[PDB]
RNA sequence: GAGU
DNA sequence: CCGCGTCAGACTCGTAGGATTATAGCATACGTG
DNA sequence: CACGTATGCTATAATGTGTGCAGTCTGACGCGG
């Protein structure tokens, strides 16, 4: 039968029947009374506006469901903050309601990474601005000329520019030709190389084997106290308290075996100069 | 061109194509049933897992390469694994029941 | 044995069965420094194996037996 | 192109499927020889950490590659280069890392 | 200058090739007949019979 | 890490949510300031992890200093960030949705399950109607959709008492409450009332469901999502480009969209809105579910800005951008390098040009391993920096590692396994590859620019495998036909045929030389030319009985070349071998024979030495190719003209009104077909013995020394079809339809093409071309399914022990042998001796490998049919013995056990088609076939024998034809069979059965263009059934009036004459009927379809006359664009589109009744006494006339037979061997040698499956299909506990659907259909314990087949002892 | 665009 | 049967980056140094 | 308190969508009327 979405919701919506001005004001009376009865058929009566409204702001922002949706939470809100007794139409008002709860919403929602509502304003004005410098400039405007026309940092205008850039999918193919995509070329930067880890084995290895060149205690003082060889990196008092009381001979032992790891360098150095690349 | 080992691919693991981009070539299905049809059981192997996505594999058999033991410690490639997440994030439940 | 390799095959006789024997003989040669049978003449492990192979020193079986002889002993030892 | 004496005979396979057997002499006047212009980029961009910098001072250069950078880093004209010589010298606010 | 292989011909039937070399080798000749003229230097004269 | 097995089952709310580490409620990714993940987000590293290794957000806790800690600040685990691709999330969705897969994917599953049609479930989810879950009031039953006023209703009627609900909420509580055990016995005691075959096969559907659905212990409800789960954030990545710039993945922008919904959902219950919103809510959220699931597969795909729809999860599984098929089943890999190639004449066999620089690359870690070793570098980064300066030092230790390692060269497509070979590189300055000529036959590579890729073999086992396996010299013959498939081309065979061929006198005539090496001084001293007539003492090593050489030394008569080409030949080898002009075909005879007696070594010295020879004296002989070769002949103007005036002649015929366009077009393509082979004749004539002036004596005579007739002569390049165009003529075009024009290019290439000649060749040529490019995937895609019904085929055991067999005859097409018993059947297995007492006493014991040695003595014995062992007839359960196998042909020994046959098999039946589509593609632009089946000459002399012939004399006096499978043999004096040929209906026959005839007689002559219809008795001619404009048409011509009754078919027929049958009934002078001598069968000849009758009605005819002629359009193309299709068609089992009839069981045949014409059949045997019945329509014309004794698949109809007839009556050898000739006529008319082994492997993986008819003592029962070899196993144990025994019956599968069937369902997924292979499976629960190859591929594991069997088994008993 |  | 739907449609190499729009204006409210 | 992010309210009447494309491919194999 008729399986779009958006047909079927019109159709339900256009059987509830449209409301006159006075029959507004007696249901509404009642609705913030709280009625319930009321505020549903003041809803449903006025779902047609709503679609009106949002069959306007749709074009590019959102779905026209999606769109219909939030128009639908704005006029919710309408109801609830209607007034009766003052003469002005209940259109009139749940136009400004909808209106603003469909804005809002597609300026969070439309954009992947979220912008707050403070900056994606900023960021239209600059645009605004940038419109009619364009116009008379007959130019596209600079960031420069943007900010010189805002009495503004141009850091500033900068800034907002490259948050307007917008996102490219991974998996879009590349070249107009259903090849492969972004994600083909795409490295992983940090994942490096079975070059680097077995360097880092490699280099790993060849400190166990050169703390074992050095004196027992030099190596157990510099195996705790870094956490090499042992779990934690042992402050002074705890790698003292465990064997030599004395924390400053803690101290002195470290310092001690680093000189002697200095000598070993100087003499075998040249395989570990060659660590700096 | 030509490659040894350089940057691997973001989710598959695998390494990445093209001569601009320091890319391995592809060996296809094809290319792996001229293997099958041999026998060679172990340069097949080599090239699912050691050369392609296998990481702790591709590390631990180049360490020893250069230390002369051409010893072959292959494991299971990534890309495998990234499947069965796909699958059930499809919201089908796959699992690997154990020896 | 270096370019064809069909009289080491027709000692073994299963192709794949070559290989394995002959791999695991040069993972001995090459981990182990396990020594040769044959001069190298300046040859990779890799032709060593096959060389012994073909002229049949080299099998399955015989390396099963030197492969229990030592353990054993180093258990003797171990005892 | 350019036209030039040719001789269909079989020469000892190196013209085999195809394949063309030619005069050093042709090499020598250098007349197949091609001119390409290719177009190299750096960019410095403004990252989360601060701005990358395009100076000569760079860690661990020798004062070879940097004799033919100028002192704002950039390569002169008429200079010869061979890959791994550094054409734009750039440099870039690095973070923390896990030492 | 090249040597190409002759079994490159019939196969592909492209024969413009071998009517190229030919014609090419007869005007390699006239230029170098020319060009004999010219090192010599007859004559216009002569050059301009020819 | 390492598992046995893998399972797939449905996924319960409760289970996503075991996998789930954190609910996802916001879309929110990251910050737009510091760019970290956002809380409770899709990137939420509380939920997924900590972004950087061991770190948490806020940086409190860092480094391995704090291990396992949960950062009270900002609520991360401290741990590697490899966590973030492994950990998933879950949504909780406020209303339940239906999951896209087990909905829209057919069979619908969940509406099979509710036996609910889909469209009336879909009515239900998007909210048009409600459904009865329960109306306890049996006034409303269950599952009965209710419109919004049906609701209303009962509303207050029944109420209370009846809940029907609407939606996804509906359908899973319909789901959750129905009982799937009672239903099933329910619907099985349904199933014993009046099982109707359609009815039997969808209850027996639903009946499997629900048992598997049991079976699997899922449940129904959880085909209803109301958790969904999140993909981990590495694998839908949201990635900074270096500009600053944004890239991710198109899953988090539906997620995104999935979110947004379900939270307004939520904030919808909250406030309580109307119902008509919380509708479009929910079908909001079901839309965005299923977007996310599969995009385009319900309706319009969810679009962004770029129009592209948007990549969904299953997309990412779903086809060839697909994980299976791109990043599993094939890799990127390292070690890996490309370049182009060049040739390398001065290599050896085993080796190839490879390019210092890339090899530097490609050794990168042996450097510098061997560096530490020499203690040249200190550390792995100094060997690094050391390597980038390129030191010279570096060069010597690359050239060290280098050594006796070898490289494999792989060259795209990959068709067959040769495709990648493995070679010693040898290092060379300059950036091309270069590749050895002899080894450029198997990757097809000319140098017109062709590249190729280069692989290391890392380890030791790798290495091995290379040197052992895979080395170009260690595989020489093709597995695909067993022969060799590295042959000199080209220059080389030039070379070789410039020295063996002989010229008369020359420099020294009849000299005396004393070895080879006197000739060689000789001729390289100038005083004998290479085709110099000489006497020459050669010495030939004749090999004993033993492996001992006898040598022999004798005087011969050759020339100069053929003694110097001899130092070459090895010693074991003949001389006479050597002592014929050398070609390619007969150097071909040469290795092959080499191979054979010496064996390899020698044979590879032996290729290796030829190259350098015949590349040597190629080009020592100056060959080349000018204008003046190309003669042309004087008689070509002549016979143009004499063609033009005969073409001329037909065209006024035409005019006239007489013969037909489509008659002329026959007659004119027929002309000038003979033009061009007598214009093709008269150039060879001309060229090829044009060298009469001789010397010597007197005027003697030679063959011509042209440059163009040697070169196609030998066999090295071109051929007559290319020379006609080059110097007679270019013969007749054919259009990219397939038909050929009227008009054919008349002039050739060294004349040089008008504008039109060369504007007519355009058509023909971009065809060729087109086809090229376009058809060869559908080659391609054709060894791709191949490849994948075979994968599993192993060779497992030595011996089966099996008796069974295959029992091959001789097959002899035309006249020359095409396949000779010796060459099908040899390096095979004799399943049985044949004792016939004979000239050589031949047995030939039980399990013996047909050597040459003993097929030369089934030569002279004459042996006419043998039993040979095969794939098919094995009992090897899950593969295949050696013996039932054979030779491996690559091998030209007994196969191994563990080779992979079935992927050889496929590779090698796939590769031809794959090839010769690109192949006369771009070599011709033109069409030639041959018409020439007009009559039948015979050969040699003897006696002629008619098999399965049914003639009536006419009145001329000539045997006519009326059988449809007539077919004439040539018997000679000992009562053997030598010549046959396929004898068409209608023919006119020369002389009876058994007649003698002598050499050069016409026995036979037909007309090719056109299907007579003659009859069988004399009398009038009837019309029945004959209106003009209802079934035929009105054609008539001026004065006197003649006309033309022509039959028009359904096509060009009125609704009115649609079931009129058109015929032609026979009637006596009184208008009584005739019938058909010795039965009561009405002579009544039924025309078909533009059937054309010049004879109109009240015409008197006599036993012989052509009644009717059906026109016969074959543009036979041809090549393979049309055979392929025919091989395809029968890989896939399709039925033809009108088959024969066959009898079912032996009996007694009995005629019955008639509907209208449409004969029945009352049939009644012998001893199953009990009638069998079958309906036939009534055009179709039995050939056998009833009332006969009939074996099991007898062929009563004219027409093709189907496999699957075939092999339900016939039984397995037969449909076996009807496929195996079908396909090999295809490939053998486009000479293309393929054993029937590999055919017969195929076949065998098609019979994998069979339907058992009747229950066993397992839970089998009536109609389940299991695998054959299951069900003999369980046949082996029944035989020994009794019990009730399994009645079964094997069926055929098309390579697709077998493919399929395997209960492998990563076999089957990775294939096609992925989408529904793994609905099937889920529900099923089935689990994959990984027997097959591709299973294994795709886990990267050790393949189970070659290298990894004996692994594999050790393996295997290890799971066997626990 | 490069061999198939 | 007719008709409508879904499923497949060779292998490697290449080139190059890249597109679009617009969401008011102001006052109070919530969380962090 | 301030800075960054959010939530909020505004009153002439206005009350059922459309929009931007798709271009039609092909031979086969199942699935409700
Ligand atoms: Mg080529
Ligand atoms: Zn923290
Ligand atoms: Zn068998």
């Amino acid at each position: 039968r008729v399986l779009d979405a958006t047909q079927l919701y019109l159709g339900e919506i256009g059987y509830s029947p449209l409301l006159t001005a006075e029959e507004e004001v007696y249901f509404a009376r009642r609705a913030l009374r709280g009625d319930v009865a009321s505020r549903r058929r003041m809803i449903e009566s006025n779902l047609r506006l709503v679609v009106k409204i949002a069959r306007r702001y749709g074009n590019r922002g959102l779905a026209l469901l999606d769109l219909i949706e939030e128009g639908n939470l704005g006029l919710i809100r309408a109801v609830e903050k209607f007034d009766p007794e003052r003469g002005f139409r209940f259109s009139t008002y749940a136009t400004w309601w909808i209106r603003q709860t469909i804005e809002r919403a597609i300026m969070n929602q439309t954009r992947t990474i979220r912008l707050p509502i403070h900056i994606v304003k900023e960021l239209n004005v600059y645009l605004r601005t940038a419109r009619e410098l364009s116009h008379k400039l007959d130019h596209e405007p600079s960031a420069e000329e943007i900010a010189e026309q805002l009495d503004k940092p141009v850091d500033d205008v900068s800034r907002m520019l490259r948050l307007n850039e917008r996102i490219t999918s991974v998996d879009t193919p590349l070249g107009g030709d259903s090849e492969k995509a972004l994600l083909d070329i795409l490295a992983d930067e940090k994942e490096n190389g079975p070059e680097d880890t077995t360097q880092d084995d490699d280099m790993k290895q060849s400190i166990v084997k050169w703390l074992f060149e050095l004196n027992a205690k030099q190596r157990e003082v510099l195996a705790r106290r870094f956490g090499l060889l042992g779990y934690e990196a042992a402050t002074l008092e705890d790698v003292g308290r465990e064997i030599g009381l004395t924390r400053e001979r803690v101290r002195q032992i470290q310092v001690e075996g680093l000189r002697r790891l200095r000598e070993i360098l100087q003499t075998q150095g040249l395989n570990i100069e060659a660590l700096f690349l | 061109h030509a490659r040894s080992t350089g940057s691997y691919s973001l989710v598959t693991q695998q390494p990445l194509g093209g001569k601009a981009q320091f890319g391995g070539q592809r060996f296809g299905e094809m290319e792996v049933w001229a293997l099958e049809a041999y026998g060679a059981a172990y340069t097949l192997q080599e090239m699912l897992t050691v050369k392609s996505d296998d990481v702790n594999g591709r590390t631990k058999m180049y360490k020893n390469i250069v230390d002369g033991n051409h010893q072959m410690e292959p494991g299971m490639p990534e890309s495998f694994n990234v499947l069965l997440k796909e699958i059930r994030s499809l919201g089908i439940n796959i699992e690997l029941e154990d020896e | 044995a270096r370019v064809t390799v069909q009289d080491a095959v027709e000692k073994i006789g299963n192709r794949f069965d070559l290989v394995l024997v002959a791999a695991r003989r040069a993972r001995q040669m090459q981990v182990g420094g396990k020594d040769p049978l044959v001069p190298e003449e300046n040859d990779k492990t890799t032709v060593i194996a096959l060389r012994e192979i073909e002229e049949g020193l080299i099998n399955n079986q015989i390396l099963d037996v030197r492969e229990r002889q030592e353990q054993q002993e180093q258990e003797a030892a171990e005892l | 192109g350019q036209n030039m004496r040719v001789a269909f005979m079989p020469w000892n396979g190196y013209n085999f499927e195809d394949s063309i057997l030619v005069s050093e002499r042709v090499v020598q006047e250098d007349r197949f020889t091609t001119i390409h212009i290719q177009e190299l980029a750096c960019v410095s961009r403004d990252t989360k950490l601060g701005p990358e910098e395009i100076t000569a001072d760079i860690p661990n250069v020798g004062e070879a590659a940097l004799s033919k950078l100028d002192e704002s880093g950039i390569v002169y004209i008429g200079a010869e280069v061979t890959g791994g010589d550094i054409l734009v010298g750039k440099v870039t606010p690095k973070g923390e890392t896990q030492l | 200058d090249i040597v190409l292989n002759p079994l490159g011909v019939p196969s592909r039937m492209n024969i413009g090739q071998i009517l190229e070399t030919h014609l090419g080798m007869a005007a390699k000749g006239i230029g170098d007949k020319i060009n004999a003229m010219l090192k010599q230097q007859q004559e216009v004269a002569k050059l301009r019979e020819f | 890490e390492e598992f046995d097995a893998i399972k797939i089952a449905l996924a319960s709310p409760d289970m996503i949510r075991s996998w789930s580490f954190g609910e996802v409620k916001k879309p929110e990714t990251i910050n737009y300031r510091t760019f970290k993940p956002e809380r409770d987000g899709l990137f939420c590293a509380r939920i997924f992890g900590p972004v950087k290794d061991y770190e948490c957000l806020c940086g409190k806790y860092k480094r391995l200093k704090h291990r396992g800690v949960i950062c009270e600040k900002c609520g991360v685990e401290v741990t590697q960030t490899k966590v973030r691709r492994e950990r998933m999330g879950h949504i909780e969705l406020a209303s339940p949705t239906a999951h896209i897969w087990f909905l829209k994917s057919l069979p619908s599953r969940i509406g099979l399950l509710l036996d609910m049609p889909l469209r009336d479930i879909e009515r239900v989810l998007y909210f048009e109607s409600y459904v009865v879950i329960e109306g306890g009031m049996t006034n409303l039953e269950r599952q009965q959709i209710l419109t919004e006023e049906q609701y209303l209703d009962a509303l207050e009627e029944f109420g209370d008492e009846f809940d029907a609900k609407m939606g996804a909420e509906a359908i899973q509580a319909l789901l959750k409450s129905m009982d799937l055990e009672q239903e099933c016995e329910q619907l099985r005691e349904e199933l014993n009332e009046t099982n109707s075959e359609t009815k039997r096969k969808k209850l027996t559907k639903r009946i499997k469901l629900l048992e598997a659905f049991v079976q699997s212990g899922n449940k129904p409800e959880w085909m209803i999502l109301t958790v969904l789960p999140v993909l981990p954030p590495d694998l839908r990545p949201l990635v900074p480009l270096d500009g600053g710039r944004f890239a991710t993945s198109d899953l988090n922008d539906l997620y995104r969209r999935v979110i947004n919904r379900n939270n307004r959902l939520k904030r919808l219950l909250d406030l309580a809105a109307p119902d008509i919103i919380v509708r479009n809510e929910k079908r909001m959220l079901q839309e965005a579910v299923d977007a996310l699931l599969d995009n385009g597969r319900r309706g319009r795909a969810i679009t962004g800005s770029n129009k592209r729809p948007l990549k969904s999860l299953a997309d990412m599984i779903k086809g060839k951008q697909g994980r299976f098929r791109q990043n599993l089943l094939g890799k990127r890999v390292d070690y890996s390098g490309r370049s182009v190639i060049t040739v390398g004449p001065y290599l050896r066999l085993h080796q190839c040009g490879l390019p210092k620089k890339m090899a530097l690359e490609l050794f990168k870690p042996f450097i510098y391993g061997k560096l530490e070793l020499r203690g040249l570098a200190t550390t792995i980064k100094a060997a690094k920096k050391m390597v980038e300066r390129e030191e010279a030092v570096v060069w010597d230790i690359l050239d060290e590692v280098i050594r006796e390692h070898p490289v494999l060269l792989n060259r795209a497509p990959t068709l067959h396994r040769l495709g990648i070979q493995a070679f010693e590189p040898v290092l060379i300055e300059g950036k091309a590859i270069q590749l050895h000529p002899l080894v450029c036959a198997a990757y097809n590579a000319d140098f017109d620019g062709d590249q190729m890729a280069v692989h290391v073999p890392l380890t030791l086992e790798a290495q091995l495998e290379a040197r052992a396996l895979m080395m170009s010299t260690n595989n020489i013959l093709s597995p695909a036909n067993g022969e060799p498939i590295i042959v000199p081309s080209q220059d080389v065979v030039l070379g070789l045929y410039y020295m063996t061929r002989d010229c008369v006198n020359a420099k020294g005539e009849g000299m005396v030389l004393t070895g080879p090496k006197e000739a060689e001084r000789l001729y390289r001293s100038g005083l004998a030319s290479l085709h110099a007539r000489v006497k020459v003492r050669i010495t030939e090593y004749e090999k004993d009985a033993n492996g001992e050489l006898v040598a022999k030394t004798s005087l011969k008569d050759t020339t100069v070349g053929r003694a110097i080409l001899w130092m070459i030949v090895p010693k074991g080898l003949p001389y006479s071998i050597v002592n014929q002009a050398l070609g390619k075909k007969a150097i071909s005879k040469m290795l092959n024979t080499c191979y054979r007696i010496l064996g390899l070594k020698p044979t590879v010295i032996f290729a290796d030495q030829i190259m350098y020879t015949g590349f040597a004296y190629a080009a020592r002989s100056g060959a080349s190719v000018g204008i003046d070769d190309m003669v042309i002949p004087e008689k070509k103007h002549e016979i143009i003209s004499e063609a033009e005036a005969e073409v001329a002649e037909i065209q006024e015929q035409f005019q006239s009104g007489l013969v037909t366009a489509g008659e002329r077009y026959n007659k004119v393509i027929d002309i000038w077909a003979a033009a061009n082979d007598r214009v093709s004749k008269a150039m060879m004539d001309n060229l090829q013995t044009e060298t009469v002036i001789n010397r010597d004596g007197q005027e003697e005579k030679q063959v011509s020394f042209n440059s163009i007739y040697m070169m196609a002569d030998s066999g090295a390049r071109g051929s007559a079809a290319q020379i006609r165009q080059l110097a007679g003529m270019r013969g007749l075009m054919a259009k990219p339809d397939g038909s050929i024009i009227e008009t054919p290019i008349t002039a050739n290439f060294r004349e040089g093409l008008n504008v039109l000649q060369y504007f007519i060749s355009t058509h023909g040529a971009r065809k060729g071309l087109a086809d090229t490019a376009l058809k060869t995937a559908n080659s391609g895609y054709l060894t791709r399914r191949l490849v994948d019904v075979a994968q599993d085929l192993v060779v497992t055991e030595d011996d089966c022990g099996t008796h069974e067999g295959i029992m091959m005859t001789p097959v002899i097409e035309g006249g020359d042998v095409k396949e000779p018993l010796r060459d099908r059947v040899l390096g095979r297995v004799t399943a049985e001796d044949v004792l016939k007492p004979g000239t050589a006493d031949i047995l030939v014991p039980r399990n013996t490998l047909l050597h040459e040695q003993w097929c030369d003595l089934l030569e002279e014995n004459s042996v006419d049919a043998v039993k040979v062992r095969s794939v098919v007839s094995c009992d090897t359960d899950f593969g295949v013995c050696a013996h039932c196998y054979g030779r491996d042909l690559a091998r030209g020994h007994i196969i191994n056990k563990g080779e992979a046959i079935g992927v050889i098999a496929a590779q090698s039946i796939g590769e031809p088609g794959t090839q010769l589509t690109m192949r006369t593609f771009h070599i011709g632009g033109a069409a030639s076939r041959a018409a020439a089946e007009s009559s039948i000459q015979v050969k040699n002399k003897g006696s002629i024998k008619l098999s399965n012939v049914k003639s009536v004399v006419n009145s001329s006096g000539k045997l006519v034809i009326t059988s449809r499978n007539t077919e004439l043999k040539l018997i000679d004096e000992f009562g053997r069979t030598k010549e046959s040929y396929k004898v068409p209906y209608g023919a006119v026959l020369a002389k009876g059965d058994g007649e003698q005839v002598a050499g050069g007689e016409t026995v036979a002559n037909w007309d090719p263009h056109t299907m007579p219809v003659i009859t069988e008795v004399s009398g009038f001619v009837r019309f029945t059934d004959m209106i003009d404009g209802q079934t035929i048409t009105r054609q008539t011509d001026e004065l006197t009036g003649l006309s033309s009754l022509v039959v028009l078919d359904s096509a060009e027929r009125t609704a009115g004459g649609k079931d009129l049958r058109p015929a032609l009934k026979i009637v006596d002078a009184q208008g009584n009927d005739v019938l058909i001598p010795g039965t009561d069968m009405p002579a009544q000849y039924f025309l078909p379809g533009k059937a054309i009758v010049q004879l109109e009605d009240g015409v008197q005819i006599s036993s012989g006359d052509t009644l009717a002629r059906i026109p016969q359009e074959s543009g036979g193309t041809k090549d393979i664009t049309g055979g392929l299709p025919r091989v395809a068609d029968l890989f896939e089992a399709r039925r033809p589109k009108e088959p024969a009839i066959l009898a079912e069981i032996s009996g007694i045949v009995s005629f019955g009744k008639e509907t209208k014409g449409k004969r029945r059949l009352v049939i009644t045997p012998v001893d199953g006494s009990d009638p069998y019945e079958e309906m036939i329509p009534k055009w179709r014309q039995l050939n056998v006339f009833e009332g006969e004794r009939v074996e099991r698949g007898d062929v009563i109809s004219d027409g093709p037979e189907a496999p699957h007839d075939i092999l339900r009556l016939r039984g397995v050898h037969a449909v076996t061997r009807y496929i195996v000739n079908e396909v090999q006529d295809v490939y053998r008319l486009q000479g293309v040698k393929i054993n029937d082994k590999h055919i017969e492997v195929i076949v065998r993986q098609m019979l994998r499956k069979a339907t058992i008819v009747n229950a066993g003592s397992s839970d089998f029962l009536e109609g389940e299909q299991v695998e054959y070899s299951r069900v003999k196993i369980a046949n082996r144990e029944l035989e020994a506990n009794g019990k009730v025994g399994a009645t079964y019956s094997r069926d055929l599968l098309g390579i697709t659907k077998a493919s399929l069937a395997t209960e492998s369902f990563i076999s089957a997924a990775s294939f096609q259909e992925t989408t529904r292979v793994l609905t099937e499976a889920a529900v099923a629960g089935k689990r994959d314990e990984l027997r097959g190859l591709k299973e294994n591929v795709i886990v990267g594991r050790l393949i189970p087949a070659g290298t990894g069997y004996a692994y594999h088994q050790d393996r295997m008993r290890r799971r066997a002892a626990g």
